[PDB]
């Protein structure tokens, strides 16, 4: 269709939420979730070499 | 599991330590009571010696 200035205007509302995002959400919950998988992960560890 | 390993390791220990000691002593023992039968019949058959 017809091009617009809003393709400049939503440059900026996508730029803002990639840096807010990369920030603030995802690290947190990466780092959530890695600290349950490590923890059964060497739980476990610790639970064969006991046993042998 | 960690906790049952630790405890079927110190009773098993608890067994093994102690049994050595006591068939070592059943050794012992017996030593004592074959030395007996060996001091004495070394001793009577002096009695033969000198009756010959």
């Amino acid at each position: 269709m017809n091009l617009n200035a809003t393709i400049l205007g939503q440059a900026i509302a996508f730029v803002l939420f990639v840096l807010f995002c990369m920030k603030y959400v995802w690290p947190p919950l990466m780092a959530a979730i890695e600290k349950r998988q490590k923890e059964i992960a060497d739980g476990l560890a610790s639970a064969e070499r006991a046993h042998k | 599991d960690l906790d049952l390993a630790k405890a079927s390791a110190t009773d098993q220990l608890k067994k093994a330590k102690a049994e050595a000691q006591v068939i070592i002593e059943q050794a012992n023992k017996r030593r004592s009571q074959i030395l007996d039968e060996a001091k004495a019949e070394a001793e009577q058959e002096r009695t033969k010696i000198v009756a010959q």
